[PDB]
């Protein structure tokens, strides 16, 4: 709808260990200054709570 | 700990490099002060260090 647009993630990006990272591509991140999204590959399984 | 997850653990002449190189990504408590560079290694990672 226009309102905020979610962007890529930076290595200096890091993750919060707290939910189980089992089958995932895409979560958000609220940060301080913008929205933070994460993807993976297609056929790459997120099995994992690491990046 | 250093183990490249295929074929095992890292080689010696790779977890010597990795106490020195800038490549090889790993969790916190291994990024601050031993210097994890996180090269943005998209496929074929190397191995990882953890606590």
């Amino acid at each position: 709808l226009g309102m905020l647009v979610v962007k890529k993630a930076k290595g200096s990006d890091m993750i919060v260990p707290g939910p189980s990272y089992k089958g995932k591509v895409l979560f958000e991140r609220p940060t301080f200054d913008g929205y933070v999204g994460w993807g993976c590959g297609s056929g790459k399984s997120r099995t994992e709570s690491g990046e | 700990v250093c183990y490249k997850e295929g074929t095992g653990p890292c080689s010696e002449s790779e977890e010597k490099a990795c106490k020195t190189s800038g490549s090889c990504r790993g969790d916190m408590q291994f990024c601050k002060v031993a210097g994890c560079e996180h090269g943005e290694e998209a496929s074929e990672a190397k191995c990882r260090c953890s606590l």
